[PDB]
């Protein structure tokens, strides 16, 4: 209380530099500082979710401000295929004359950085045109960061202060946040893209200043009062439209068109409308469910209470269940990042796929730096529920509470689960590792025909019940005769069938044995993390050699070498060990991804249907084949535009390399090596004159493996980082 | 065409400084 | 500033006492088991949690236990 | 055919792979005299090759665009041949060794001193229950309708 | 036994070093072949004294030049070494 | 360190026995000349106070760094001089 | 040496034969890895310098090879006795 | 017992060593061990080295209790030596520790008190979630 960590008595008192390193990490854990009530801890995380609000805003504004100031968002929007977007400028002091004339991209006037988020895009496909709309953005994001700010400072007050009660208000917040958040956000955006954003498509200018009178459609608000909802999608645009001008333009706001925008490749705006308004009714009316002060509505316990098997089968049900959740923050934590990773697996998998801004499906690096950047999102957010899951098993579950209850009964046969999750994780290692090694012998001994090919003939057929017509399968849409194609053959599959037959898209590329293999790994990796993440949150609470794991917390690091050795013992060194194996998975992923779209671009997929049956084609022809541009980006004859990926790509071997040191040597020998310093320094003219405040230790073992993970991370990161965006952008195809 | 005026510029500063001290109140309440 | 705890199931044969290497663990009489004596943790704040006397302690599960806690001066095994 | 791959007699990538295989071969028995050992080695592949090609095209195999067989193992009847033929010798082999040990390992359990039997196999012993393995599953469903194959009070952690 | 176990790492960087340090130098500036009237060609043309003074030089110039041979070896007489 | 025979424990010298020694230090209170002592006594002695002494510092740093950063001529730093060569254009004919 | 190598056309070509001790049986497709090393021969090229040795030794037929052979097993069988 | 005190006994005959004392006994605690000789023998110091320790009383600064608790380990186990150590902290304060009533700590002895005895199983122990925002550890009860 009375040094730097206010809130940790112990901590305080520690007279090493262990003191800092542990008041950095254990800070905004509010459940361990002293004298921490209930009512605090929840008034404490609502501030701090408002200050995360301000932050986010924060930044958006400063993106916006800083490409309408130094970008050149004008001139990219007159000719959207032929010029670079421009992220920030660079002020170096640091620089040489060759690297100011080389940096000097697009229309700029000094050495700029070229844009990969994709911002570009997005802005003008929602009616953005000018740098005054991007300032006036800004100045609005500043305005509501502040109010966030406010807000936070105003609920701390203690006139303002919400009750312990009001924050376990499931039934009403759950109201609420269904319908506004989610309905009336979706319909407000549909207000958007109607009146605004649609006419800017078209050639129009639809601003605050005539909102008022300028009619989204000739009719306005007649038919859609009269019950003719179908005069909004009179007149769709033509396939020979071009985005921004009248040429070819419609006049309906709400189609149901399907597939691609002709010029741009993306999806129609007015699809995107209907969809929008559709989300936005299912909201609202989804959000009148749940009992509250009106008498009417469901009650969420009661669903949970009657919701239980006869015969006994699943035990008592999924009774008790209701304050298990409502008690537990780390339960509901867990749930929300589950929930959160798999949309964000569902974003990326969907938006490489169904491009939705203009412009896109072009522009190849933005592409995959999008498709790499959410999917490594997606792979910590999921390793992060398990974790605060199995933070929940040690802390917030109460044994006697949930008797005989499905929660229980998980942790009754949990090794049945985890023998079976082993099972299966090495089925798919040896016999899948198996059949790489064997194709590799193969095309070694010079005989390619010997290897073993199997073609994915479910994928396939699934991909003739869609309407793609390649595979000869005729089934489902690819059938003239199903009751499905008849039934839609009106409505969505002509775009969508002339979409999906198209073959230089992204939509439903074909597949063959190599696609085979590598979702096979992709499944191996999948199932071995959840084995990982699994075990560590079951044998949370205790195992055979240490049963009692629940009175020492989730983070310790060992129980010392009796009864045979209990390193990595804890269930936060499975979530350590996991997040290996899930740095790993992502990297089949994204490599997978980035060849078959190299290899798509650059027209030749021979080359990657060929070479991805074995390994060697892998390292030859992806890594190898695309690393020359990459390492030649500065060179004893000069540098490039490359040479800060270049030196991007060494940063990160180097760190990933660093990070090694603290994984595989421990703590003692840094210890004797830090007390023969402290005597040598003690020891010294001139030197004794200064006396540390602290006394140095080593690192923590806990504390060792967290460094050494994250050397680890930011290096695997900034290196695959570095080679997409060199590889991707020196081609450009 | 348009390219930003600088009195544009000096507003922006102060808006983000005003957000600034904001913030610190915030972080101060926040600490206490 | 570890914690030492002592359960019920010790049976008195003082390994525990003989491993410790900073005289934390002392023999104290009782009734309860055959010797007739159970162990004690009087100097828990010279304790370094080295955990010597949980590899000498013969149980089924351990009846001396170490909770790892505050480190100190002592603690940490400083002699600087 | 399925997936719109071609026979492997019918398709062209197939015999021009083998062509291209054959003369790389002869290019380098150009090098040799006729007679010497080198040469009867090198025509020795190449006939080899030959045969392989042939059976490989007569077998009925589908071909892809560059000229490699594939494989189909939804079940077809037309190809039970590259799956589950194999397959199902497979379970059969790896359901014997694996009852055979599970047997042995049974036997041994009562025992003076099993972990001696554990490291020093019993060989006579070992070979009579390897022997009685040609009917592993007849008994394997018999012992799992007899109640015999699992167990009900195994040792756990704390729940 | 931990300090050898830490021991060996090093002696790996050091021996691994040293021998990479051999190689190239004596690709670059001894190993050749020589032609009528005396003139010298060596293997990597003497590129060792300006492009060994960096690390982005060593990673191009020798382990990402020099390896094309070995990932290139399926289907000749040195595929057991890839 | 009594020092009389092998003890070198006392509790009457406790800073013998713990080793509290000087080295090298040395009291002799003629070190420099007197006008010296004068002059840098009434020059160098403003700088004495240390909260004035942080702010003058600070205050100092940052306008020397932003003077010289905002007044530096191009013929010293190639950020300030600019591009000089026509740009290159993209792969993709992208500029 | 003596019964799986080219030593004695190498002894008579020593600029253009590679060195080769090892040969290996045709069952897998092992055979691309018997390399053209010259002298009539196909085997693993060597780097092992045991031409170079038994050239400067004298050596100049496989019969004195044979015969070095046989010694060592009856020194290996000493060895063994003592 | 009555715990003994301290005096001005011989030091064991060493050369000297880099681990020794340092800035910590200056500024904090140190230790002191005391013990009794039959003849002058030769032993080896916990800081690293070899000693000779005098006939009579011996006596020896060291920075650690560990290194004082091994050292009479290794005396009472090799030499059949008894010893005592003491704490010494700057202000001339002494604290008498190891043989605390006289009696070595694995023998038991009359007139100690149980001290963090719980009287149950270690599985019996409580869940951490029913002392939820309370200061208790679940060991402690
Ligand atoms: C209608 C009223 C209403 C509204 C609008 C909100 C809104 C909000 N409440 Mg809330 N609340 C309400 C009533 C309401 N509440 C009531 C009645 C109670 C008491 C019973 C509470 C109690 C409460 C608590 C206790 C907390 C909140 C919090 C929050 C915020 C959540 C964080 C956030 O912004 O998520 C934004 C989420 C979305 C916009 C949903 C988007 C859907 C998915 C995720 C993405 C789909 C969009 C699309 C695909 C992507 C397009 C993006 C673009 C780049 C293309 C949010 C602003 C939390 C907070 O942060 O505090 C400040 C918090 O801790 N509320
Ligand atoms: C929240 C979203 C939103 C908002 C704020 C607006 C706002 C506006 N729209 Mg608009 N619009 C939207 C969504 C939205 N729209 C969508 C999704 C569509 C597609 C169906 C349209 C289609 C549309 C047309 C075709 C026209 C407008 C017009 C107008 C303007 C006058 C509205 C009017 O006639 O009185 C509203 C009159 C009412 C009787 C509505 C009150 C009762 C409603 C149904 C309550 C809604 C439920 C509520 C949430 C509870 C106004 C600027 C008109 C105009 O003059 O524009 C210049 C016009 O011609 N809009
Ligand atoms: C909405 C997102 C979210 C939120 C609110 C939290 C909140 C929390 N996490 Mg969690 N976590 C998340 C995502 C999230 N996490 C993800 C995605 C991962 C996977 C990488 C983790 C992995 C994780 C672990 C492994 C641990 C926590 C811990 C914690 C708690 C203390 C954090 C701390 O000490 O910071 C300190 C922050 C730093 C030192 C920054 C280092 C960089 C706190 C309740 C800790 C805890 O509760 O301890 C018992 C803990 O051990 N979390
Ligand atoms: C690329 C190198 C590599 C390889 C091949 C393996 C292989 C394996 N690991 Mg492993 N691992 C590695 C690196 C590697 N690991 C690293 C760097 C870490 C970080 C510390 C881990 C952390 C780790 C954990 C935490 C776990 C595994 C498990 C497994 C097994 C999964 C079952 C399987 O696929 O059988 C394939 C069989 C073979 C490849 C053997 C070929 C002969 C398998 C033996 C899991 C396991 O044992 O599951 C039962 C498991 O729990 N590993
Ligand atoms: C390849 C990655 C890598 C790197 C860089 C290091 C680095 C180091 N290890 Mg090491 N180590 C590694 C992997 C690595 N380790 C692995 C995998 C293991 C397991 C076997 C070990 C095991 C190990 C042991 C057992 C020991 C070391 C030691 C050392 C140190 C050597 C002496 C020294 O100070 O070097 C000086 C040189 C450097 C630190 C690198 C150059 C400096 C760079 C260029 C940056 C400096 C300027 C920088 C920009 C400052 C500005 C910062 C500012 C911008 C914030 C050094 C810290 C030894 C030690 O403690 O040293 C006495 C030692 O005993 N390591
Ligand atoms: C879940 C996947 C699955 C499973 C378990 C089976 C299972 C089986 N298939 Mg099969 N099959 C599948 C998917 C699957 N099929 C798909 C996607 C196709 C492509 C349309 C086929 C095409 C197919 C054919 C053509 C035949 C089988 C046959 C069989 C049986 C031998 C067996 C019951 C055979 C069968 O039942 O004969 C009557 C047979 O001839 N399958
Ligand atoms: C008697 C032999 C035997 C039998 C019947 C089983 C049976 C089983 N094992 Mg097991 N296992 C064995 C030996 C055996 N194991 C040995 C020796 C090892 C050490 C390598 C393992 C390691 C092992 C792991 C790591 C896992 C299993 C699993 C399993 C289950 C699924 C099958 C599987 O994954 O096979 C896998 C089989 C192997 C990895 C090795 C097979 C070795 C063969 C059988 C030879 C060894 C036996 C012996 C030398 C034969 C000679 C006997 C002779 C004297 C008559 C199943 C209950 C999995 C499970 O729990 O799923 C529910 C699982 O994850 N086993
Ligand atoms: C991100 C902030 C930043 C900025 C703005 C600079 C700016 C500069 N660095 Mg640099 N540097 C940085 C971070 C930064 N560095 C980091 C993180 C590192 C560690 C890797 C380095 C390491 C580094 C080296 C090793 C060198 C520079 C040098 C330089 C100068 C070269 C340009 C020139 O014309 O020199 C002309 C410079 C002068 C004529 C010096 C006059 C400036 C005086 C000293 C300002 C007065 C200091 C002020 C009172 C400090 C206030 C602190 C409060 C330039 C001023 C070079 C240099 O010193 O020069 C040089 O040799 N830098
Ligand atoms: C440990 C723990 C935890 C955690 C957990 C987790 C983390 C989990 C996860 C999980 C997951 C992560 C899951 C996922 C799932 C998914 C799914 C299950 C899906 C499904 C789908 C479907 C079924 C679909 C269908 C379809 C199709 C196919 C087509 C179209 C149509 C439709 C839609 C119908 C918690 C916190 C609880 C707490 C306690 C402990
Ligand atoms: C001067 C003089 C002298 C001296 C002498 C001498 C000193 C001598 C010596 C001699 C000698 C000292 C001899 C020797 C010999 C040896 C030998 C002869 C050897 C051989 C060997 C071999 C042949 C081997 C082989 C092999 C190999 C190579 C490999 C492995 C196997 C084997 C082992 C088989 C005298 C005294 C007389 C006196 C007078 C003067
Ligand atoms: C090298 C190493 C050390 C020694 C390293 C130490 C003491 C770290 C010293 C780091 C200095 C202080 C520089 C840190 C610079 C960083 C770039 C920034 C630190 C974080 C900021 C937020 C301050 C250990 O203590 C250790 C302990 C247990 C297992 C492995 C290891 C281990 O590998």
């Amino acid at each position: 209380a009375s040094r730097f960590p206010k809130f940790s008595r112990g901590l305080s008192q520690d007279p090493t530099t262990r003191r800092i390193w542990f008041g950095i990490a254990t800070a905004h854990d509010f459940e361990s500082h002293d004298d921490m009530t209930e009512e605090r801890l929840y008034q404490k995380i609502f501030a701090s979710h408002f200050g995360q609000l301000a932050i986010i805003f924060l930044w958006t504004s400063g993106n916006l401000f800083h490409v309408a100031w130094q970008g050149n968002f004008e001139a990219w929007g007159q000719d959207p295929l032929h010029v670079r977007p421009i992220a920030h400028a660079i002020w170096d002091p640091h620089f040489g004359q060759p690297a100011v004339e080389a940096f000097t991209r697009g229309g700029a006037s000094g050495p700029v950085n070229i844009a990969y988020s994709g911002v570009y895009q997005w802005w003008y496909t929602i009616g953005l045109r000018t740098n005054q709309d991007l300032y006036g953005g800004s100045i609005f994001l500043l305005f509501v960061s502040a109010l966030f700010l406010i807000a936070g400072w105003l609920h701390l007050q203690p006139k303002w202060k919400p009750s312990v009660s009001w924050f376990k208000n499931a039934e009403s917040r759950l109201n609420h946040h269904l319908s506004g958040l989610f309905g009336v956000s979706s319909l407000a955006w549909t207000g958007h893209l109607v009146h605004v954003a649609i006419p800017e498509s078209r050639g129009e200018h639809v601003r605050w200043n005539n909102l008022l009178t300028a009619l989204p459609h000739p009719q306005g608000l007649g038919p859609f009062f009269a019950g003719q909802w179908n005069v909004y999608a009179q007149n769709p645009d033509s396939n020979s439209h071009l985005f921004g001008t009248s040429e070819g333009a419609g006049t309906a706001i709400l189609t149901f068109l399907g597939g691609f925008h002709p010029q741009t490749q993306s999806l129609w705006l007015t699809d995107m409308a209907h969809h929008h308004l559709a989300i936005a009714v299912i909201f609202i009316i989804a959000g009148h469910m749940y009992r509250t002060n009106f008498g009417i509505g469901h009650s969420m316990k009661e669903i949970l209470e009657a919701h239980t098997p006869p015969g006994g089968r699943l035990g008592r049900g999924h009774k008790g269940l209701y304050d298990t959740i409502n008690n537990s923050l780390h339960f509901q934590l867990g749930l929300a990042l589950a929930s959160l990773g798999v949309i964000t697996s569902l974003v990326a998998q969907h938006m490489y796929s169904l491009p939705p801004y203009a412009f896109l499906a072009q522009d190849f690096t933005t592409q995959a730096a999008l498709y790499t950047h959410h999917q490594y999102i997606a792979g910590f957010i999921m390793t992060g529920a398990f974790a605060h899951g199995a933070i929940f098993f040690i802390r917030d579950y109460n044994p006697e509470q949930n008797k005989d209850n499905v929660l229980a009964r998980m942790l009754e046969h949990k090794e049945a689960i985890i023998s079976h999750l082993s099972w299966a994780s090495l089925f798919l290692g040896f016999h899948t590792l198996g059949l790489y090694v064997h194709n590799d012998v193969m095309l070694a001994f010079g005989t390619p025909e010997k290897q073993i090919l199997i073609e994915p003939v479910f994928a396939q057929w699934i991909q003739s019940a869609h309407g793609k017509a390649l595979y000869g399968f005729d089934v489902l849409l690819s059938s003239a005769d199903s009751p499905a194609f008849n039934a839609g053959q009106t409505l969505w599959l002509p775009g969508w069938l002339d979409a999906i037959n198209n073959n230089s898209n992204s939509l439903f590329l074909t597949i063959g044995p190599g696609d085979f293999l590598v979702h096979h790994a992709i499944a191996l990796g999948l199932h071995t993390t959840t084995l990982i993440l699994v075990k560590g949150a079951l044998d949370a609470r205790g195992s055979k050699l240490m049963p009692d794991k629940k009175e020492f917390g989730y983070s310790f690091p060992c129980d010392g070498p009796g009864r045979g050795g209990t390193c990595d013992i804890s269930a936060w060194d499975a979530f350590y060990l996991a997040v290996f194996w899930m740095l790993n998975t992502i990297g089949w992923v994204t490599f997978y991804w980035h060849w078959k779209h190299i290899t798509l671009w650059q027209g030749n997929v021979a080359q990657f249907n060929e070479s991805s049956t074995y390994l060697m084609g892998w390292l030859r022809d992806y890594l190898w084949l695309n690393s020359s541009q990459l390492i030649n980006g500065y060179n004893p004859f000069g540098m490039n535009s490359l040479s800060v990926w270049a030196w991007m790509f060494l940063f990160g071997h180097l760190v990933w390399a660093t990070g090694f040191m603290f994984l595989i040597s421990w703590r003692g020998y840094w210890q004797e090596l830090i007390e023969t310093l402290a005597w040598a320094h003690e020891r010294t003219p001139l030197a004794n004159l200064v006396r540390w405040k602290d006394k140095p230790v080593a690192l923590s073992i806990v504390q060792a493996r967290l460094v050494g993970l994250a050397h680890f991370s930011v290096g695997y990161i900034f290196t695959y980082a570095a080679f997409l965006i060199a590889s991707t952008s020196g081609k450009f195809g | 065409m348009t390219s930003i005026s600088d009195s544009q510029i000096i507003v922006a500063l102060v808006s983000a400084f005003i957000t600034g001290i904001l913030a610190l109140r915030l972080g101060k309440s926040l600490y206490q | 500033a570890h914690s030492v705890k002592i359960y019920d199931t010790c049976i008195g044969c003082t390994q525990c006492v003989r491993a410790c290497p900073t005289d934390v663990l002392e023999m104290v009489p009782w009734d309860g088991c055959k010797a007739s004596q159970i162990a004690s943790a009087p100097r828990t704040e010279d304790c370094v949690g080295c955990k010597r006397c949980e590899s000498a302690c013969p149980t089924d599960f351990l009846s001396v236990r170490v909770y790892l806690g505050a480190e100190t001066t002592r603690s940490m095994g400083l002699a600087y | 055919d399925v997936a719109g791959l071609t026979p492997c007699k019918e398709s062209k990538g197939f015999a021009k792979r083998e062509k291209q295989e054959i003369k790389k071969l002869e290019s380098r028995l150009k090098l040799y005299a006729p007679d010497s050992a080198p040469a009867l080695a090198l025509n020795a592949t190449i006939e080899k090759t030959k045969r392989r090609f042939a059976f490989y095209g007569n077998e009925g195999l589908l071909c892809g665009t560059d000229g490699l067989p594939h494989l189909i193992v939804d079940g077809d009847q037309a190809h039970l041949g590259e799956f589950v033929y194999p397959g199902l010798v497979f379970l059969y082999i790896a359901g014997w060794i694996g009852w055979v040990g599970r047997a042995y390992l049974i036997d041994v359990r009562t025992s003076k001193k099993p972990t001696e039997k554990e490291i020093i196999i019993d060989v006579p012993l070992a070979l009579r229950i390897m022997s009685k393995g040609l009917t592993w599953p007849v008994a394997a469903i018999g012992e799992l309708r007899s109640g015999k194959l699992v167990e009900k009070s195994a040792n756990i952690t704390v729940s | 036994w931990d300090h050898v176990f830490l021991g060996l790492f090093w002696m790996y960087n050091a021996i691994s070093v040293v021998i990479f340090h051999f190689s190239w130098k004596m690709q670059s500036d001894v190993w050749g072949s020589i032609s009528d009237q005396g003139v010298v060609t060596h293997i990597t043309g003497g590129n060792f004294a300006q492009s060994s003074i960096t690390i982005n030089g060593w990673l191009r110039d020798f382990l990402w030049a020099q390896a094309s041979q070995v990932i290139q070896s399926y289907g000749s007489s040195l595929s057991a070494y890839g | 360190k009594y020092g009389e025979k092998s003890v070198y424990f006392d509790l009457g010298e406790i800073d013998n026995t713990t080793g509290n020694w000087d080295l090298y230090g040395n009291d002799d209170p003629n070190r420099y000349n007197g006008f010296q002592n004068k002059f840098f006594e009434t020059f160098a002695g403003a700088f004495t106070k240390r909260g004035l002494l942080l702010k003058f510092l600070v205050l100092g740093g940052a306008t020397t760094i932003g003077y010289l950063g905002s007044t530096s001529s191009p013929d010293l730093l190639a950020i300030k001089n600019g591009p000089k060569q026509v740009p290159v254009m993209g792969p993709r004919g992208r500029k | 040496g003596a019964r799986f190598s080219n030593y004695e056309a190498w002894l008579s070509d020593p600029t253009h034969i590679k060195p080769s001790a090892q040969v290996v049986w045709p069952i897998v497709g092992q055979k691309i890895l018997n390399g053209d090393v010259g002298g009539g021969f196909q085997g693993i090229q060597i780097t092992s310098g045991f031409f170079q040795l038994w050239r400067a030794s004298g050596i100049t037929s496989e019969l004195q090879l044979y015969t070095t052979a046989i010694g060592g097993l009856i020194f290996a069988a000493l060895m063994l006795f003592a | 017992t009555p715990p003994t005190l301290n005096a001005d006994t011989p030091a064991p005959i060493f050369g000297g060593s880099t681990g020794g004392l340092l800035r910590k006994a200056q500024v904090e605690e140190f230790y002191v061990i005391t013990w009794e000789s039959p003849k002058e023998q030769i032993f080896e110091m916990p800081t690293g080295g070899a000693a000779i320790m005098r006939s009579g009383p011996n006596l020896l600064k060291l920075a650690r209790k560990e290194q004082c608790l091994a050292l009479g380990a290794r005396l009472r186990t090799k030499f059949k030596i008894q010893y005592q150590f003491y704490r010494v902290f700057p202000n001339g304060e002494v604290q008498y520790l190891h043989p605390k009533d006289g009696v070595y700590p694995e023998k038991v002895n009359a007139g100690r008190s149980p001290v963090g005895v719980n009287n149950r199983s270690i599985g019996k122990n409580a869940n951490p979630a029913e002392l939820k925002f309370a200061h208790k550890q679940a060991y402690d009860l």
